[PDB]
């Protein structure tokens, strides 16, 4: 069973301060947050990878480590002492520089076995929506839900004619539990012979999915 | 082909609440997070557990470093705090709603900081405490956070639901309303 590795956090040092940073608020309950995001960017699996570490103090990103640079770089003056301090530590620098390999590439290989290949087929359904006396433009709804990954194509057709106008959508909606959903609506006033169609394409399917109304 | 993906190790320590967090993100979804007080790896989806493991102790070690670092930052900035950033709240169903068919309501809390919020699901005006769950604070592309709260329910025209969210950045709690609508 493969073990996922974590990124190593360097210790910051004191001894100095900056002249009053900034609030932009006041009166509110004071809070203090040390937040770090170590991001592995895979441009094509492990073939091309960039590591980007980002440090935040409250609402401000103040320090960054871009594997293409090979050193820490201050984003705001609040992170400069850490950049200078850590950049003068060859051992730490070598460890960080190697993480694109010991953490990013290492963990991808693990996740490539179950996250990269995850596939959940969508459920497609079409249905009208208004208030009965359509009055103005009517609305046809193509509901596509419960799918993964997010890459999906949802197109409306008017007698084999792809509607490139009158489209109203929720866009890609992330449910937070590894599934997505979306509603792609077409504004049009129906006509029996004139049939509307929803075509859905996704990497979990073999052939497009169509639904007529 | 080409496999474009992003994996993120997100961690933080917050004062004065004395709360930390350590999680992993894959393309915007949580893989797992570590329960700091129990030193245990919690997978977002149970099925993930059989494909890998993570030594929880590594997260606790990191959190201890973030904690020490927070004091250095507070000192370096002369304890100068920022404004609290209130969240946007959205309530939607997980799947198309059909009367009598079990479904899930999602309360999506977005773009806020600090990473702390009080959330309450109300069914017909009364707090619901069973059939609910939530995620930890999830990273965004910027410096802000998002979170998901869930409520299992049975669609009916006699009910209405609310997701009440309170955050230090809000003047008063925010109550987002949701009702079945064929
Ligand atoms: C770096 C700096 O501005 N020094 C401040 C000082 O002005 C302030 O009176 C004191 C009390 O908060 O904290 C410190
Ligand atoms: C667009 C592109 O560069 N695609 C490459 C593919 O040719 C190569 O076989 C693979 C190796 O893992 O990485 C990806
Ligand atoms: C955002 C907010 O209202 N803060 C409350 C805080 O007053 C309370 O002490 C704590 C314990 O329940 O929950 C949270």
């Amino acid at each position: 069973k493969k073990v996922i590795t974590a990124f190593n956090d360097g210790l910051k040092g004191g001894g100095g301060s900056l002249v009053g940073g900034g609030s932009g608020g006041g009166g509110s309950r004071p809070w203090f947050l040390e937040y770090c995001k170590s991001e592995c960017h895979f441009y094509n699996g492990t073939q091309r990878v960039r590591l980007l570490v980002r440090y935040f103090y409250n609402l401000e990103e103040n320090l960054r480590f871009d594997s293409d640079v090979g050193e820490f770089r201050a984003v705001t003056e609040l992170g400069r002492p850490d950049a200078e301090n850590w950049n003068s530590q060859p051992e730490f620098l070598e460890q960080k520089r190697a993480e694109v390999d010991t953490v990013c590439r290492h963990n991808y290989e693990i996740f490539d076995n179950f996250l990269v290949p995850r596939r959940v087929e969508p459920t497609v359904t079409v249905y009208p929506t208004k208030t009965q006396p359509l009055e103005h433009h009517n609305l046809l709804v193509c509901s596509v839900s419960d799918f993964y990954p997010g890459n999906i194509e949802v197109r409306w057709f008017r007698n084999g004619k792809e509607e490139k106008t009158g489209i109203v959508s929720t866009g890609l909606v992330r449910n937070g539990d590894w599934t997505f959903q979306t509603l792609v609506m077409l504004e049009t006033v129906p006509q029996s012979g004139e049939v509307y169609t929803c075509q859905v394409e996704h990497p979990s399917l073999t052939d497009p999915v169509t639904v007529e109304w | 082909i080409k496999e474009e993906h992003t994996i993120i190790q997100a961690e933080f320590y917050l004062l004065p609440d004395k709360r930390g967090e350590f999680m992993f993100d894959f393309d915007g979804d949580e893989i797992f997070h570590v329960d700091i007080e129990k030193s245990e790896t919690i997978w977002r989806l149970e099925e993930f557990a059989k494909f890998a493991s993570f030594e929880a102790q590594g997260a606790l070690a990191n959190i201890a470093v973030d904690k020490a670092n927070l004091d250095v930052m507070k000192e370096r900035s002369n304890n100068t705090p920022d404004a609290n950033v209130a969240p946007e709240v959205t309530v939607l169903s997980r799947s198309p709603v059909n009367l009598g068919e079990p479904n899930i309501l999602i309360c999506f809390i977005d773009k806020f900081s600090p990473p702390v919020v009080n959330v309450t699901w109300l069914r017909n005006g009364r707090p619901v405490t069973e059939g609910v769950s939530e995620t930890v604070f999830l990273p965004r592309d910027d410096h802000l956070f998002r979170k998901f709260h869930y409520l299992t329910f049975l669609p009916s025209t006699d009910d209405f639901y609310d997701c009440e969210v309170d955050h230090w950045g809000l003047e008063e709690p925010l109550r987002k309303h949701w009702e079945f609508e064929e």
